[PDB]
RNA sequence: ACGGAAGGGCACCACCAGGAGUGGAGCCUGCGGCUUAAUUUGACCAACACGGGGAAACUCACCAGGUCCAGACACAAUAAGGAUUGACAGAUUGAGAGCUCUUUCUUGAUUUUGUGGGUGGUGGUGCAUGGCCGUUCUUAGUUGGUGGAGUGAUUUGUCUGCUUAAUUGCGAUAACGAACGAGACCUUAACCUACUAAAUAGUGGUGCUAGCAUUUGCUGGUUAUCCACUUCUUAGAGGGACUAUCGGUUUCAAGCCGAUGGAAGUUUGAGGCAAUAACAGGUCUGUGAUGCCCUUAGACGUUCUGGGCCGCACGCGCGCUACACUGACGGAGCCAGCGAGUCUAACCUUGGCCGAGAGGUCUUGGUAAUCUUGUGAAACUCCGUCGUGCUGGGGAUAGAGCAUUGUAAUUAUUGCUCUUCAACGAGGAAUUCCUAGUAAGCGCAAGUCAUCAGCUUGCGUUGAUUACGUCCCUGCCCUUUGUACACACC
């Protein structure tokens, strides 16, 4: 067997989850065991703009936001299983980074 | 100001108009059956829906009001 | 990093938008989907004429996957396009910009395209439509016409929710001329996401 | 056994356990907080409900994330809530409901943490509601 | 535009053994990402090749696309 | 303004890529190929 | 040849929007490159949203 | 639509009660004026630390100068017996510039030259435009269907009154039933001893057990040291507030006012979004968005050198520092939060070393809840020196020297040490912002960044006084009314 972490980031909480929901049932059904998906805080990349295209008007300012929400769970396998793990995760949005 | 508008004061109204032999004069059983027996999209909205027909009842035994 | 390979990928998401946008604008182009996956990276483009994508049976195809391909420095297999036809129809707000403003390039009242264009979005399904046309219609103090047919909503989370929204800048020989075209879907027959307004309540006996 | 405290922003977590009255803050005894006039605020919770009145307990306090202020109101409230939930659990029930009207009859925030929190600021101006001086001519 | 006919040549070669040539807007780069001549040479050498057609060029973020026709 | 004189109808050195076709010019001691 | 560079590896000319090319208003933040004003266009585009 | 008529209503961009101020001083910055080769330009509630405009080069658009075509492509002519290109060395030039000349090589149909025709422009037009944005508007207004009134355009609905933040609702009533806006909605900041899971978070105890005390107690420490868990932290799913209950006030209610409970009872706090529309509001100096005009090889294209944008009898605006003891200075106490950070390479930097300081060197951790960082911030607190003085408050002006960033610090980029210690003794007429974790004080992160904050955007620390109203002023909205306006008072 191979101790990994299997890293999920994306800016979609939804789809981010399903992923991090298949993934420990997948783990479930072939009865491995798991330390449980740990959730690191979102990172909101707020950024601050001027309204205006020139320097005219009310000084009004407005800011944008990307949430970033990332999450690990780390679990072990052996690399058949470890590879189907791997390969289930093709959620569009949701970039998955395995590590040994 | 704590005044409420019509997609609540209407929705209470017809609340009442449809399930009298139902939900008594208490807020905490008032907001329960609306999630049954409406398809409130917010919780607010079903709790802001609720407190009108709770005081809405709670006004009725003491007199039949307008509508 | 995670932070810059995010904004990255949007930033390569928002180039490829406009790049099919510049390009496909004939082939009735509506919008890009990239999809990463770790052997390769699979951009489905969807747009309502996917034969003039398509070509001399994948000319076209293949010649704008080598064209991305040159440009975003990839290995040569590790990227492919996908040509796919928009279920959502002219329900589509860049798609009915794009109609409008092809009519416009080649030659259609003002009036009568936008009544035309509103036509087709009520008639498939959308529960409201709005168009703006902006700019010298005949020379002029530029007036800004307007043409809306049905239910629109305007603020509020459900403008995002259930809304399409898209301008276009049209270049005659007076000028230029904006088109907005404001698509509002049925909440109803949405498939997807809140099924309903906010302040919506129904009831049953 | 474990309860927390926080004013505006700092948390200051309590652990109180069967022992004999030791009281630290941070490693150090109550007596050494250290505003040199707040000390009685701190104090407040013990000369509230009993003098000693406790032989049986320890409360070890931890507090990070404010202001010297915010940590002493903290502090100060995070122990008591310790010794209310230890009197819940363990002691007794009366003696738990005897122990928080006294507290609540002298609140200073001692048992509800302050619901105030800092409003955020919007541009056109230093602060959440002054704005920045406007000139006419 | 005076450039080496050689230096013409291989510009040629490479547009239509691929096809397809994505050339950065800048004038003042020394050297082209993928053609050993500079990208003022693929530009505008290209650009002079545009004016006869059997390429299109399209801009998207001043990088210069150019594709054949037939 | 680039007259470039007609030069009507008409050695070696190092750098040897020169294809012995950069016969230098002479007006004094210029022992420089025409390349370089 | 010799002349025509005088070198531009910082400051304001160093840099460009990477849609429009003016050297004003240029957002570098998590390497962005986009003016201040191509930003606000394409911001729903990158990921950017509004949300407070 | 407008009015220089009237009546209601709202509003800390109005006031009343106050706080902090500004206006008075010095300095920073922007605008004007003046000057200049240029001191580029837009903008005059809704311009003036605004153009994310903190400009050494670039940016740059201005000035003094200097190169190149990056003039597609026809088409002719030049040209396969040579159209054109580049050139070392000297004059020339700031320039190691083949720009041009003294000189003769070099390359070879790619271009000189016409000739049309392109192309670029931070050139003009924001009164030709698009898009965006600002203002009206931190305002509540706008509109169908059926019915009623009118020959009709049209009108009622959309209102006397009350209530609300609100055309919010009650209520009245030829209206009824509705739609957009408001609200709902979304984001965030609050709580939740409840669910889920966490050597990328923390807490309990075991061995590793250095200190103190010595009947085992306190604090210490063990980044591959064990077990248990999620009170602290994180974030998914949910819960919770709906003004709940109880009184009083309502005319009949919407509502309002108190008390209790509650984490939260002022739309729960704050924002995002935001209807019909109107402006000749700003932007052609963001756009490879653009009509038209101008220019286009002695260029208004582009590039390089240098300067200017900062220039100083003077007026104005946003600000920073102050006028001191509620203080200054010196030691000590050592308490946040939002964030950012380099793999095609130079970012945040821990630690050791050198130095009085800025800073320099060797490494290390970090592509990140891991490391910078626990951002050991400041205000603040304690103990001392000062003794109310143009003083030890105040740090303007200038000199000398030392480093950093930068190809290049002169018109001092900035930092550092020493030295002079200017006005300023609380600021006239006027005038801005503000009702609770708010004003104010205080600093920090990010943006602009190779370097540079007195700017902005957010963040957090300490946390008042006063008020819980009004139309006295101002501004706006609605209604009424006048019109010979309708291109609508330009
Ligand atoms: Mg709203
Ligand atoms: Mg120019
Ligand atoms: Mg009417
Ligand atoms: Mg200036
Ligand atoms: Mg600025
Ligand atoms: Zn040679
Ligand atoms: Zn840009």
């Amino acid at each position: 067997i191979i101790k990994i972490r299997i890293t999920l980031t994306s800016t979609k909480v939804k789809q981010l989850e399903n992923v991090s929901s298949n993934i420990v049932k997948n783990a479930e059904q072939h009865n491995l065991v798991k330390k449980g998906p740990v959730r690191l805080p979102t990172k909101v990349l707020k950024i601050s703009t001027r309204k205006t295209p020139n320097g005219e008007g009310s000084k009004t300012w407005e800011t944008y936001e990307m949430r970033i929400h990332k999450r690990y769970i780390d679990l072990e396998a052996p690399v058949q299983i470890v590879k189907r793990i791997t390969q289930i995760t093709i959620e569009p949005g949701v970039d998955v980074e395995v590590v040994v | 100001g704590r005044v409420r508008t019509k997609t609540v004061k209407r929705a209470s109204k017809a609340l009442i108009e449809r399930y009298y032999p139902k939900l008594t004069l208490d807020f905490q059983t008032n907001k329960r059956l609306c999630d049954e027996i409406a398809t409130i999209q917010s919780k607010r909205l079903r709790n802001k829906i609720a407190g009108y027909t709770t005081h809405l009842m709670k006004r009725i035994q003491k007199g039949p009001v307008r509508g | 990093s995670k932070k810059r390979k995010l904004v990255a990928d949007g930033v390569f998401y928002a180039e490829l938008n406009e790049f099919f946008t510049r390009e496909l604008a004939e082939e009735g182009y509506s919008g890009v989907e990239v999809r990463v996956t770790p052997t390769k990276t699979e951009v489905i483009i969807r747009a309502t004429r996917t034969q003039d994508v398509l070509g001399e049976n994948g000319r076209r195809i293949n010649e704008l996957t080598l064209l991305v391909q040159k440009r975003f420095k990839y290995a040569p297999g590790t990227i492919v396009l996908y040509a796919e036809r928009v279920q959502d129809r002219g329900l589509s707000a860049v798609a009915q910009a794009e109609s409008m403003k092809f009519k416009l390039l080649n030659g259609l009242a003002i009036r009568r395209a936008a009544y035309g264009v509103v036509r087709y979005v009520m008639e498939s399904g959308a529960k409201g439509c709005e168009v703006v046309v902006s700019g010298k219609l005949r020379a002029a103090r530029a007036k800004a016409m307007k043409f809306a047919d049905g239910f629109l909503i305007h603020s509020g989370q459900p403008v995002n929710d259930f809304i399409d929204t898209a301008t276009r800048h049209v270049l005659m020989r007076q000028g230029v001329l904006g088109i907005k075209v404001k698509i509002m879907r049925d909440p109803a027959k949405s498939r997807t996401g809140p099924k309903a307004l906010p302040d919506a309540v129904t009831i049953i006996e | 056994v474990q309860t927390f405290g926080k004013k505006k922003s700092a948390t200051a977590v309590a652990h109180v356990k069967a022992g004999k009255g030791l009281i630290k803050v941070n490693g150090s005894p109550i007596t050494l907080v250290e505003p040199e006039i707040l000390r009685f605020k701190v104090y407040e919770p013990l000369l509230l409900v009993g003098l000693d009145k406790f032989s049986n307990i320890d409360i070890r306090v931890r507090v990070t994330g404010g202001g010297h202020v915010s940590q002493v109101y903290a502090i100060r409230q995070a122990i008591a809530k310790g010794l209310v939930a230890y009197h819940q659990k363990y002691v007794d029930e009366q003696s738990k409901n005897e122990l928080k009207k006294a507290f609540t009859s002298y609140d200073r925030t001692l048992l509800i943490a302050d619901s105030r929190r800092p409003e955020p600021k919007k541009f056109g101006g230093k602060g959440a509601r002054s704005r920045f001086q406007k000139s006419y001519r | 535009m005076l450039m080496p006919k050689e230096d013409r040549n291989k510009i040629h070669q490479y547009l239509f053994q691929e096809g397809v040539v994505v050339a950065k807007k800048d004038f003042n780069q020394a050297k082209h990402e993928e053609i050993d001549t500079k990208n003022l040479y693929v530009i505008k050498a290209l650009q002079s090749l545009t004016s006869k057609g059997y390429v299109k060029t399209q801009f998207s973020w001043q990088y210069y696309y150019y594709t054949l026709t037939e | 303004k680039h007259k470039k004189v007609k030069l009507a109808v008409l050695r070696e050195c190092s750098n040897p890529t020169c294809g012995a076709g950069v016969f230098l010019a002479n007006h004094k001691d210029r022992l420089y190929c025409g390349k370089c | 040849n010799v002349w025509f560079s005088h070198p531009r590896r910082y400051g304001k000319g160093s840099r460009q929007c990477r849609v429009c090319s003016s050297h004003t208003g240029l957002i570098r933040k998590y390497g962005l490159n986009i003016c201040r004003q191509c930003f606000r266009e394409k911001a729903n585009d990158i990921g950017f949203n509004k949300f407070r």
